[PDB]
């Protein structure tokens, strides 16, 4: 047993690092992926704030899913409160929520494909580059990426921290052209995600099929069952989600208990195995003390007792039974999930009334009873979770989806690579900023 | 004419800020073939460590209880030429003002600055998300300011002088701007361009004159960046026409 | 390319007035405000424009984004108070959904335009999609409550009976609609003016694609001016079209003298009041946003 | 010695701000009939126009749309030694930081600064209310600097070293002040003094720190002012027991 | 009077316990705090005091103001989390109606008290209606969620189950109800201390009329600073009524050596800390409230 | 006209006189005018303000309710209160909607009393013009407000 350490990861948004303990073949034997994000308490500096105000900063927690955290949290307030929005609002907000899908999945598209060998060969795509194919595929993805941010600040006001929504609605329903445009917009989106979806299940397929990746210089091996786990997973919706105002909600509070990093990471270790060449700058200098259970920023969900994998495989496991696990699988259940955004889309432009009502006729101020709404985020189950009373947040939790995922692929870790490591975390579209909030 | 140096800092921000420099598309792979390299940025590229750069977009605010994070932001002036404020929190805190700790794992982490308070900002990108536009712009501004003739470091550092004026007045974002600074001072005339800024939907306008609600407004400085009491450069903003000109060139294919 | 000094930078000017003879029935002065919006919806340079539509009070403008003839020509007559016409600027690319975005205001509100074309702080997608600009000149404007003071006060006039309102010839002149006439010297409403409008150096609208007033035309008829690229491009195209009675300025009385006198009266009056600012106080001064 | 010399100038205040100092009964008569002549106060005298004072007590703002009031402030500054502003009006604008015109029969009174943006000012009296005691203590203190032997300038002048430095450091009040200044700057300490001053009841303590209703606050200062970590001048506050039985003494009968 | 640098200023100093054997069934150390306030009542010296009393969470405590015997003892025992004690000062002048008000807590908040005393902002009533304090040594302070962390993680207890906490001789102790006892060394809580603790540079509450404590003396004694001329007034009379066993500081252990080396560490490192804030940036640095 | 910073509030048509005067003319009848009887009527105003005091602390239950158990956020509707402060009707009218003011109006005692103290300086040597003034005990903040 040795300790390496990478510090900071790439590829993925926020602040984290690996703790990995390696066997003599340098083969993770436990490694702890955790935040070193600091930690902003949006749910602390929520309480006593107006239900208005809390979903507009909860916002602010992550500026590539901000329609998850504006959605479940004042869909949280809703609930607690006990209002009932117009069905012309809940549209918007689907079509709010499947365009961000589309421009999530793609961003991530652009984070994971260094890793990944154009087909056939031993060429690692660089999408800077101004080569082919390189080059079309880059085009491909920032017109999808474009069409799906404009289509989300029709429907939602912003495209980045939508404005749109509000307690009890939107502000805003759109006019006949607005319609007309984002239905535009979406059928160009539906064919290129689509050949988008099957460029990337290729490369994929490609990689399954290979036995070793080139990582700063060395072969690394590439395991079989790469990122494997033992945890299951948790998912509410294959789209958009539930909530407490649901006659049957399928999300269970009763089922989830959340502890401190001190129950499933590590304790304090000392590096002393280091690699210099790892590009590109090398890891943790050796000597360095390490304390995953005290370093982690974030804290634990636990679904059952036990940690739980959440996201795009999530979803197709719960909902079609998909039956492949690990980092591949993930790679290919989140493309899968390409073509159904733009067909929501436009099945709810079409059921769209323009001259419909987007405001509750009232909403209620709330006697501090709790609610939750869950959010299916492009990487898993977002819950905010409220207590109300008088217009004032009360009491606010919010359990989001990387959260989830931490100590989950943590445990994926074992039998990897430690050179690999980081592939492992990729396949989990991991957001720090959001795990931490 | 060499490229200049990029890079992307990230503190205690949402990557928004990051994402909304990408929504430029095409303008950003122009940029990126033409005129500059990132030679940072944890979400693109595997650098582990802030290497010198020319201009340093920095998102997010510093985190005064986490050491790694105040070490992070004097590197980053050490290292850089330009530092810029890119984004609300980094110019001014913006929901980060409202951080007061408490929460796991990290009960301790309670204080956050804007970056200007820790060290020296030479340009501010207001906005939350600020507007890509901008970022470009911005961008473009720079290079010309480091790699162009007379004509252009001229033109642009004359449009980069009132985002450079922003830096020194403070570190302070929030509705009230609007009334200490242009209501209180006899500057308003009622145009209602705040009202259209605001991305919380927190002003409205009352018989002509600005109306806060400011138990919703985040705290961000795009209403008071945006009103055209505020700053109004004449000799840049006259020539609008112009000036679009020559950043639609900049791009062209 | 003239230059101006007092009239901005402009190609041409000439005195003109609309062909349509509906819109001429209730235009303030020739039309053309609303002609050159109606106008550029029908052939595609805007598919929508942000204009001083009809409000809750009388007389209150309220500013809408129109997007047919109809709603376009809602919008005709001069208010003389506060019409915050920018409010609408962003969400007219948001639920409204429009590509070519039209803007009409007076001249502070074409400067907040161009300002948010190149320096957008919070703006996103508003500087590509901003199309066509048309701004009036602008002397002063008042306040709602002093609008009604000068009318019911002054005036001694209903405002439920208003038809029309015009500052013109040193007199604020109230039409009613069932045929008399009030005047009210200038004088006299000085107080009423907001203290805003006395930095503004600006009363051609130097910024807009084309730019429209009164003076230096006979009733009836507006001074127009021609500026930037667009506005060329449209102006012509509609003369083209028929939709204009032109006339050149220089043979039209009182023509480009007056008005040239009565820019430099403001710019000299309002330019002494910004340098004043900066002594104001005792070894203290107030902002000016120009410096 | 000679009693200082005393006048009560008075803006756009609400005369609350000279209501407080009448507040001190028999201490404020013991102090005109010792140490202080009021040369003016349109409110309690005859005296027509502003005499040169030792001491200027003014509150309220200044209208900048009212040519009296802008005068009235600068003759203040030019006939007075010291110039105080009492009250959070005069220090930090307070409720007319909301004013913006529209009103008969003035609808272009439009405009309000606090006094320190259009004069210089030498001491703050923060408050709104400002508290009765602190009036008196800064009067007493003032006497004592200028009629007082070498021992007692030195423990006034001291005294009031943090209402000098509060007028130095701006023109500004509300409750972010705790946030910017406190908070965010590793200082808080959840006392919870802020709540107890706030006179609107718009701050709450949630897990030891403070939660503000800023669509309640009417932007004082006067929370900040209070704060045990804004100002902390050990060397006065650490002698309370003495300073307390020497302004005891100078009202004894 | 002594003037200690590390100590403060103060009359004498002994080591105390209470004679009322129902207060020091659950005084977290000699029952100085308790037995002083209930005197205090009794006796007339004042009519009601501020002190942390039982509130919402368990082991978290909640200001008050108490007026009867009763309510004081319910405040018995010390709470490792913040306790807004300030918060209800001025109130207690206003609707409670009182004239002598006292007021418990920490030293930040014995600073407070004083602070309010001789700079009054918007704390009209305050200065001449405070009549007396008493201050408890305080090293550091903890968040809710901090104590949470080291009760229920480090110590491995239920907090439902704990009846006392103590920081001594470098550990946390839990005790239960049931009668177990748990330790966390405290190297392992200092990621948990309150932020602004790290300036404070104030261990026996200096600016308190009487102080009290745990550290000089051994347990079920209190070690006891009188400072003011008020503290003297009702330490005197309350000794001489019988309220106290007293014993001098000089011929206790560990006693007043062992007190004021760990003043003196807490002092030096947070005076360190304060002036690092100095430098804290490049060529910018933090507040310092002590400048 | 130009120079006043108030507007003229009137009551069938005219300005009135409000304050300690107009109390005990309505409600007693009192039956003097003018200067020194302003200033009788309102010295005479001392001890029923100690007697209702007085009453209402015997009344008042300490332990009692304070606060309205349902506080409706209003949908528009004008309500109006009237105060009778020291120096006359203290008058507000609102609109609340939604928690928030749409509408708003102040009608304070010395905006009442300005136009018809200004009548009553007829006949006074301009030299006393001031007492009759200060027999409305005048407040110039409130009025303009
Ligand atoms: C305060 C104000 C002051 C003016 N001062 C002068 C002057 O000093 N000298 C001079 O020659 N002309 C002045 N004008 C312009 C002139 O009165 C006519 O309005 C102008 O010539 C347009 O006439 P038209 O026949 O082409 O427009 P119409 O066909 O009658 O259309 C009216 C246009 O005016 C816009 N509009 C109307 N009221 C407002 C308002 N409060 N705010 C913003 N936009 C509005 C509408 O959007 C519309 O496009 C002023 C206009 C305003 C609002
Ligand atoms: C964070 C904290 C840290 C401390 N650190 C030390 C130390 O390092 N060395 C040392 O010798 N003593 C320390 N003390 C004091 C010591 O623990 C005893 O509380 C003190 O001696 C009073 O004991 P007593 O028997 O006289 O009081 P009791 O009769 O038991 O009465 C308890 C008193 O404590 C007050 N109180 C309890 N909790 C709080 C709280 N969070 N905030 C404000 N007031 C409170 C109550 O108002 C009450 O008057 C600390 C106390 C606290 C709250
Ligand atoms: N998807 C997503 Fe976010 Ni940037 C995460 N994790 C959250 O809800
Ligand atoms: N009495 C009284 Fe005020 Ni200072 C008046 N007028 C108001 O309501
Ligand atoms: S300014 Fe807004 S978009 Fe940028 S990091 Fe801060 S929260 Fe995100
Ligand atoms: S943008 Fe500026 S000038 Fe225009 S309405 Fe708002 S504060 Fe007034
Ligand atoms: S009012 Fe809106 S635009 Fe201005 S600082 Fe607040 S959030 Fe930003
Ligand atoms: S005078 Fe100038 S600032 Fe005032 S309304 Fe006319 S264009 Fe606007
Ligand atoms: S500070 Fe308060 S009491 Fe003093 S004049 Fe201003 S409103 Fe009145
Ligand atoms: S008074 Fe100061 S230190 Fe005490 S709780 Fe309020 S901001 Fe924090
Ligand atoms: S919160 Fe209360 S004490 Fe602080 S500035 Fe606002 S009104 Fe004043
Ligand atoms: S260490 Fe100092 S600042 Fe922190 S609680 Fe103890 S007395 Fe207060
Ligand atoms: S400082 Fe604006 S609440
Ligand atoms: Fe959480
Ligand atoms: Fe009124
Ligand atoms: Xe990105
Ligand atoms: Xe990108
Ligand atoms: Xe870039
Ligand atoms: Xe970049
Ligand atoms: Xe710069
Ligand atoms: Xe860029
Ligand atoms: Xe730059
Ligand atoms: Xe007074
Ligand atoms: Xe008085
Ligand atoms: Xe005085
Ligand atoms: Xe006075
Ligand atoms: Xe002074
Ligand atoms: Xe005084
Ligand atoms: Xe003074």
């Amino acid at each position: 047993t040795k300790v390496v350490e990478i510090s900071p990861t790439t590829r993925l948004e926020g602040h984290s690092k690996l703790t990995l303990k390696v066997n003599d073949q340098g083969i993770v034997e436990r490694g702890d992926w955790l935040s070193i994000t600091p930690v902003r308490g949006i749910e602390k500096l929520a309480i006593g704030k107006t239900m208005e105000q809390v979903p507009k900063i909860a916002s602010r927690v992550c500026g590539i899913c901000p329609i998850a955290h504006t959605l479940a949290s004042t869909e949280a307030m809703e609930a607690s409160i006990g209002c009932e929005i117009p069905t012309d609002a809940k549209l918007l907000r689907i079509i709010l929520h499947a365009a961000n899908r589309i421009h999530s999945h793609a961003l991530h598209n652009i984070l994971i494909l260094p890793d990944f060998y154009i087909p056939g060969t031993e060429k690692k795509f660089n999408l800077f580059a101004n080569e082919q194919p390189a080059r079309s595929v880059m085009a491909r993805i920032v017109r999808i990426r474009e069409i799906a941010q404009t289509i989300a600040a029709i429907a939602g006001g912003e495209a980045i921290h939508p404005s749109n929504p509000r307690i009890g609605g939107m502000y805003h329903n759109v006019s006949p052209r607005a319609k007309q445009k984002m239905a535009d917009l979406a059928k160009e989106c539906l064919v290129l995600v689509h050949e988008q979806m099957e460029f990337m299940l290729d490369v994929i397929r490609n990689m399954q099929n290979r036995e070793f990746v080139e990582v700063g210089g060395k072969q690394i091996p590439l395991p079989k069952k790469l990122g494997y786990h033992n945890q299951g997973v948790m998912a509410t919706a294959p789209m958009y989600g539930s909530s407490s105002l649901d006659d049957n909600p399928t999300w269970d509070f009763t089922r989830w208990k959340e502890t401190r990093p001190w129950d499933w990471y590590m304790g304090e270790v000392t590096i002393d195995l280091e690699d210099p060449s790892y590009p590109i700058g090398g890891t943790t200098k050796v000597g360095t003390k390490a304390n995953p259970q005290m370093e982690s920023c974030t804290g634990v969900p636990t679904y059952d007792g036990q940690p739980v994998e959440v996201g795009p495989r999530a979803r197709l496991a719960t909902f079609k039974n998909f039956d492949e696990k690990g980092t591949f699988a993930q790679h290919i259940a989140r493309q899968m999930e390409y073509p159904d955004c733009c067909y929501t889309i436009l099945n709810c432009l079409d059921n769209l009334n323009t001259s419909g009502k987007v405001l509750a006729d009232h909403i209620p101020q709330g006697d501090g009873s709790m609610g939750w709404a869950a959010n299916e985020a492009p990487r898993g189950s977002n819950i905010h979770l409220a207590r109300v009373k008088d217009g004032k947040v009360r009491w606010y939790d919010m359990l989001v989806p990387t959260t989830w995922n931490f100590p989950t692929c943590s445990r994926a870790l074992t039998g990897a690579p430690w050179q690999i490591a980081e592939m492992v975390v990729r396949a989990y579209d991991p957001c720090v900023s959001c795990a931490t909030h | 004419t060499n490229k200049i140096k990029i890079g992307h800092v990230h503190m205690s921000g949402c990557t928004g800020c990051l994402v909304s420099l990408a929504d430029n598309n095409l303008g950003l792979i122009k940029i990126l073939d033409d005129y500059a390299d990132l030679v940072y940025c944890l979400t693109l590229a595997d650098v582990r460590h802030i290497p010198e750069m020319d201009v340093a977009l920095v998102e997010g605010s510093v985190c005064l209880q986490d050491h790694e994070s105040v070490e992070d932001i004097k590197e980053t002036r050490k290292k850089s030429k330009i530092v810029v404020a890119l984004g609300s929190c980094a110019c001014y805190g913006n929901i980060t003002r409202f951080s007061r700790g408490g929460q796991h794992n990290q009960p301790q982490h309670e204080s956050y600055l804007p970056i200007g308070d820790l060290i020296d900002v030479d340009v501010y990108i207001p906005g939350c998300p600020p507007s890509p536009e901008l970022i470009r712009n911005v961008a473009v501004m720079a290079y010309l300011l480091l790699e162009g003739n007379e004509e252009q470091k001229e033109l642009a550092g004359k449009y980069l002088k009132p985002l450079m004026d922003l830096a020194k007045r403070g570190t302070s974002g929030c509705f009230c701007d609007l009334m200490y600074d242009v209501i209180n001072q006899g500057l308003c005339m009622g145009c209602g361009t705040c009202a259209a800024s605001c991305p919380v939907h927190a002003i409205t306008l009352e018989f002509g004159k600005p109306q806060g609600e400011r138990d919703l407004c985040i705290k961000c400085g795009s209403c008071y960046g945006a009103c055209p009491r505020s700053f109004f450069n004449l000799d840049v903003i006259s020539e609008f026409e112009n000036i679009s000109e020559i950043i639609a060139k900049a791009l062209k294919d | 390319m003239i230059e101006d000094p007092y009239l901005g930078k402009y190609v041409t000017c000439v005195s003109a007035r609309s062909t349509d003879k509906e819109i001429l029935k209730k235009a303030q002065d020739g039309g053309i405000a609303t002609a050159l919006m109606v106008y550029a919806l029908e052939e595609g340079f805007i598919d929508g424009t942000i204009v001083a539509g009809e409000g809750d009070k009388p007389w209150q403008p309220k500013p809408v984004v129109a997007m047919t003839r109809e709603d376009i020509l809602k919008a005709r007559g001069t208010r003389y108070n506060i019409s915050p016409q920018i409010s609408w600027l962003k969400e007219a690319t948001r639920s409204f959904g429009l590509d070519k975005v039209g803007v009409t205001g007076v001249c502070c509100q074409m400067q907040a335009v161009r300002k948010a074309q190149l320096y957008p702080i919070n703006m996103r997608d508003v500087p590509g999609k901003v199309a066509f600009t048309v701004g009036l000149f602008c002397m002063e404007n008042f306040s709602y409550k002093s609008l009604q003071s000068i009318v019911e006060d002054h005036a001694n006039q209903s405002l439920g009976s208003v038809k029309k309102m015009e500052i013109t010839k040193g007199k604020f002149w109230v039409y009613t609609e069932r045929g008399n006439v009030a005047t009210v010297p200038l004088k006299a409403t000085h107080k009423y003016e907001q203290p805003g409008c006395h930095v503004c150096l600006d009363y051609v609208s130097n910024l807009a694609d084309i730019s429209t007033g009164s003076v230096g035309s006979p009733d009836g008829w507006s001074t127009v001016f021609i500026r930037t690229k667009v506005g060329n491009e449209i102006w012509s195209k509609a003369v083209a079209d028929g939709m204009f009675e032109t006339k050149p300025i220089e043979e039209v009385k009182p023509g480009l003298d007056l008005l040239r006198k009565l820019a430099k009266e403001k710019i000299d009056k309002n330019q002494k009041t910004v340098e004043e600012r900066k002594t104001f106080g005792i070894n203290k001064g107030l902002r000016n946003p120009y410096a």
